[PDB]
């Protein structure tokens, strides 16, 4: 049967599945403070998968304990940068690597 | 046992004499045409051939009772007469395994054509064949790409390729040498090539052509969308030198350079060839010098043996004639020796000139490359001789068109693809050929230009090279 | 100025035979003997080798006019008919200087015999010589030692060398090969020697020959108080492996190995002879597969051309035949060769096939070597003809006395001293040899039993390669 | 006499004809399946003649027995990716090289 | 679980876990639950035996696992629900959707030979 | 090997600290890789190339171009993919890069194939 | 020709069981003998064994009509019951030469070895026998010297050579080992050796016993006249 797969630029992960809405992504940042992550929400011009880079928005939210907290830094976030792509990233402390990463906010097309 | 040393001369049909031997599937069969002396029987003819190409000489030594003499000897174990020849036999013998280098072309000529061809006894001898074992074949590198992964490289199919060289021979400028490859490239050939002489001269030093000829790949391939190539030669005085050229062409991201193999010799070309393979380099082969070896029937090397050895010893392209062209090419003998260095497995057939069956166990093809003297009127036959894997070179026949370089690689570019269209669509090449040119000559001014040009030019001698 | 390009097909002699050019002492000259197809015209013919070994092709191309083509071209400047054959000339050709790659024996062949022998309008053609200028001569390295550098370094003076080719050819592993080596040297001979093709293989690897061959020569030197040497074979299939064989030798301290030029390649060759110059190892050069090439009048390359191209890229020693022995060798010819190899400056001379004068400026002689079928009948004869500076080898002449191999060598080593006795108190060698070798034979037994063994053995055989 | 000769960006085999008619195009496949190659259509929205692959049209027609099957999936391709060049290329399976390639479509200037 | 002594690493490095060998898309929720975010797994033929080619193949895979990994985080049960996690995208993903029909009925269980 | 025993099998060393300090370990290791590679929150997919043998090295690429393209972070060599008559590797490099490079252009995350060195 | 793709598993033994194939002199011959699970069946078992050391996987994939499997796929060309025991047979597979890297022993382990044996339906797996075709052969170097190169270097002929691993395996200082080295030389042994286990140690560095042991060797070929050796692990 088949179809030809299209060609379709991807934003590492969740990209492949329908764009989260704000109540699933609200569920990604509830299982980041469950587990322990500090929620980190940086911004970036363009998503060039060679750069390590994007800028930080404030400093990560340390002893975030709400998700709505993380959730009105993104939309200030956006308000400020809304030419940007915004991605909400966990990060732990005790492995010191980045666990959770996933993009928010992709700029006007 | 040992069986005594009886010092003196014997008779080398004694040892060297096995009609009744059969061939194992590792030896080394090779097929010898010649002409005793008057007085000296062939089989005794026969035998001094097997005997001074492997383990004899003329008067009895202790020494081989040291060794195993029925292991090593060579064996003459058939010998025939030519048909309706005076005094011309086929002889027919067998040299173990062991008795070779491993991966050297240069030992195996040293031992079957090393001494015996100045033999007294013996007028002439003519290497006509050699079977070359699986498990000897399987020693060699060959070529360093080879026919499938040299299209995959190049982004070629579908037909054959075209190239030129650049003329006059010697006594242009480096400048004027990338000048003419860029015209000839931005027309529609595949590549262009140094003449096989072109090395390093007062007129034109090589590493100013390497320059300016990279120039001239690089604007031809950018204006046309096709990758364009120009075999550098980096045929040199040294081992040294040969290296120094070929690493130049590589950092100028070069895709092929060539080799005059004979001129230079099989120990060069070796290491030629397994650094063209670890560098990604495609090798063309020029076969300057054959023709003192290979042109008479009574005397030298068959070009097909020098086809196979260089095969092993490594090429991606080797000249192979035209049959139709300024330089001989019987046209029997040149399906067969095509065969021996595309295929994989060629059946024995004496009215191609092929002796013996040969294998390659995988051993990639080498694309043969039609050139010398041959024009627009000579492509249908070319396509038809060939076939799709084939390089076909027009040097005069692109710079002697009479508006020039590109217009005359045009000529050559549209002439080839209107016989790949009429021989897919079912059109007999032989017979309409004439016929798909003219049509072609209609709608190209280039084509029909050259049509007229070289109406009259034919290459029809007596073959002296025949079977 | 640039006279117009007209495209299209000219004869060629109308470029390139040029009968009233007299050749600058600067020019490369060629001589050719060949054949034009019936009606093809000498001139023609000859304007066309001309041609085709330099600047041209079968068309005119507009390149020619950015060019000075006068100054480049190839120049038929004679031909003359070959007195009492139907249908067969000489061609003598000027090529410029400015034609050539110094220092590289590959790129002048490349020209002078890459293409032309088997262009469609010719029958046959033979290069019979080439006159090197000096100009060109002084651009080579050549022989790494020469004649009397080579005498000095081993302390061999006032009569012929002597060696030995080791057999069977192959068969022998290291211990045995280096136990044959032993016995030989013991009993007089200065060298003994790799045959041709041992290079390595499955029943002897080069480094455990390289490793008991040493042995042997320390061993043999000890007990006779005489400079011992033998030809260590480098001959490899890549120029690495060349290279790592002959570092071995030299590590070894070992005064001399020897090289298949010709198998190997002129290119290989040349690295080489540059090699053994840097590092004070003589060059044996052996000449395997050059009857493939120069035994036939008719087609191919004369040999001494062979021994001229050879001296350039450099060798110490160089195989010459015998004339008497097993293999063929014109006495006239030869002398000439010979005269070619050794001397300064030889005069032209047909008589002898020296069709140019040619002058070395200073360029050291390369020692002749006479090989292949000889015994000790021989000697006065061998003396005779190539005289002092010479290597005279026994194989089977040696290791086929009926005493074996020392015996073998003290039969020839008296033999020869003999000889250069009675040839230096004035008796004349080929009416006194065989009394000059009875006498001897009184006092020495082991030549009596070689002197009886071998009485009838003779090689008279009508010669291929006349004049 | 002579005319310079212009500068025209080709695409290899078969393109300095005249542009292939459909039923010169249905010529070539039909030398194709005699052949007993294996067609395959591949797209790209450039044609850079350093590239070596192209984006795969479905699979390789593996037992095409008809030149109108081929044909069909060229039109298929056509209308899903008009803007690209279009190649039809036939695959020999024993020699595992690409016989036959040409340009059967480019894009809208 | 098979380790007979306490083992301590002083901070060198951990290796990636590749999980590999005769896996699908039905597979996906299970080698999640087993070895969690920080593996690689890996489906030879679970992508070029899909039906329509290797960029589908690899966009069913792809789907499988994201759509997996969003439930986990989510706190759906892997293990109780994996099978409706994957229906569920097949819904909304064709490509997803051809492979779990292709491999539905594929299962490896035999005798494990090296048991505790 | 010893006769005195029927059958003997290792079950698990102890390597003190002590001893653990004299090796390198992992070029990189987890955390590392994921921070070259740019690559956080889920597992990474991969998929080895078939058939095991026989593909050409365009043919190779080709196979991982497609795969790359369609979301796999991955492809991997065979493991006794090496170097083989049908299949020399240092082509299988050549057109291997190439296919990495058209994926990850087109899909704007980094592509990886484990070439079999 | 290339016979349509059709997705899906199949039975290795519909591609990979071939009773009526003969190998050729180039094949690569393997004989394993093996015990399938319960249910599975030996000819199965066998082309499964064939199939995943050669070409094939678990499913079927388009990309094998690119090629000629044919050519390229392991063949199992005989099985046969292991006589006197219950479910375990001999299975004979022929690989084409074609598949295998020149002078790589590790390759064609890898390919022979390396994935079958913890194959879920079969039990145990034991390679018996390789045939190696001369072809192949032929590609390596083989032994740096052999056994009568190494007599002729050695001086050694007429009988067994004699040596001797030193003792204890680990604990000996570099001076202590040439010690026994010599000790052990002097007396008539051939030759000496380092345990299998000595390499470089804090009790025992390897340059210094190579320096020691030079030494043992040197005063006992002296002593005795019979060239000695001592095979240092490196
Ligand atoms: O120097 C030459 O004559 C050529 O450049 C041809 O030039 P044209 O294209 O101007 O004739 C070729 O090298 C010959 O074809 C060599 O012969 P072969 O291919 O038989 O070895
Ligand atoms: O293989 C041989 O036949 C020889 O070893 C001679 O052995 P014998 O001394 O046993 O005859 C010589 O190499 C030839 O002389 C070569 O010919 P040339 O010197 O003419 O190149
Ligand atoms: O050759 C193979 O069978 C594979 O490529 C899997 O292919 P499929 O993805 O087509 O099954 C893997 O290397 C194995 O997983 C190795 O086993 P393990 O990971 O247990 O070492
Ligand atoms: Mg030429
Ligand atoms: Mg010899
Ligand atoms: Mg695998
Ligand atoms: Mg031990």
């Amino acid at each position: 049967s088949m179809k030809t797969l299209p060609k379709e630029r991807r934003f590492e992960t969740f990209s492949y599945l329908p764009p989260l809405s704000d109540r699933q992504i609200a569920a990604q940042i509830e299982y980041m403070i469950e587990q322990g992550f500090h929620p980190l929400i940086e911004f970036n011009e363009h998503s060039n998968p060679e750069e390590f880079y994007w800028t930080m928005w404030k400093l990560p939210l340390f002893a975030c304990a709400a998700p709505q907290q993380v959730l009105d830094e993104v939309r200030e976030c956006r308000s400020e940068y809304g030419d940007c792509y915004i991605r909400v990233a966990g990060f732990d402390n005790i492995k010191e690597c980045q666990t959770s990463s996933f993009i928010v906010h992709r700029p006007g097309r | 046992s040992a069986a005594g040393y009886k010092a003196g001369v014997k008779d080398y049909k004694l040892t060297y004499y096995t009609p009744d031997y059969t061939p194992k599937d590792t030896d080394l069969l090779a097929a010898f045409r010649f002409s005793p002396q008057p007085g000296v029987p062939a089989d005794e003819a026969g035998a001094a051939i097997a005997a001074e190409s492997s383990t004899g000489t003329w008067t009895t030594v202790w020494t081989d009772l040291l060794t195993d003499m029925d292991r090593y000897k060579g064996k003459c174990y058939h010998i025939e007469p030519v048909a309706g020849e005076e005094n011309s036999y086929f002889a027919f013998i067998a040299y173990p395994l062991d008795l070779f280098e491993e991966g050297s072309v240069t030992n195996i000529l040293t031992s079957i054509v090393g001494n015996v061809f100045g033999f007294k006894a013996i007028r002439s001898l003519r290497l006509e064949d050699i079977r070359f074992p699986v498990a000897l074949v399987k020693t060699f590198q060959g070529p360093p790409h080879g026919i499938q992964v040299e299209r995959d490289l190049l982004n070629k199919y579908g037909r054959p390729m075209l190239g030129c060289t650049i003329k006059p021979k010697l006594g242009l400028s480096a400048k004027n040498y990338g000048r003419a490859v860029y015209e000839c490239l931005r027309g529609g050939l595949d590549f262009t090539k140094d003449d096989e002489n072109i090395n390093s001269q007062p007129f034109q030093r090589w590493r100013d052509r390497f320059l300016f000829v990279a120039d001239a790949i690089h604007k031809s391939q950018a204006e046309t969308g096709e990758i364009k190539g120009h075999y550098l030669n980096v045929t040199a005085p040294t081992c040294e030198e040969m290296m120094k050229r070929a690493e130049f062409a590589k950092e100028l991201g070069m895709p092929i350079i060539m080799h005059d193999f004979l001129t230079a010799g099989f120990t060069a070309n070796t290491t030629l060839a397994k650094w063209c393979r670890d560098n990604g380099v495609l090798l063309h082969i020029h076969r300057a010098m054959h023709a003192v070896i290979d042109r008479q029937r009574n005397h030298g090397i068959h070009f097909r043996v020098l086809a196979k050895c260089l095969r092993l010893s490594g090429g991606d392209h080797l000249h192979s004639g035209t049959v139709v062209g300024k330089l001989e090419g019987d046209k029997a003998s040149t399906l067969g020796f095509v065969d021996l260095m595309r295929e994989d497995h060629i059946e024995a057939d004496r009215s191609r000139g092929v002796f013996f069956t040969q294998d390659w166990a995988s051993m990639p093809g080498v694309l043969p490359v039609a050139s010398g003297g041959i024009h627009v009127w000579h492509m249908p036959a070319l396509v038809e001789i060939f076939g799709d894997d084939s390089v076909l070179q027009f040097g005069g026949g692109t710079l002697g068109h009479p508006w020039g370089n590109a217009p005359g690689a045009t000529a050559n570019r549209v002439a080839l693809e209107a016989c790949v269209q009429a021989r897919n669509e079912g059109r007999d090449l032989y017979r309409e050929g004439g016929d798909i040119l003219r049509e072609a000559g209609k709608w190209s001014p280039e084509l029909a230009a050259a049509l007229d040009l070289w109406k009259e030019i034919k290459f029809e001698f007596e073959t002296m090279d025949k079977l």
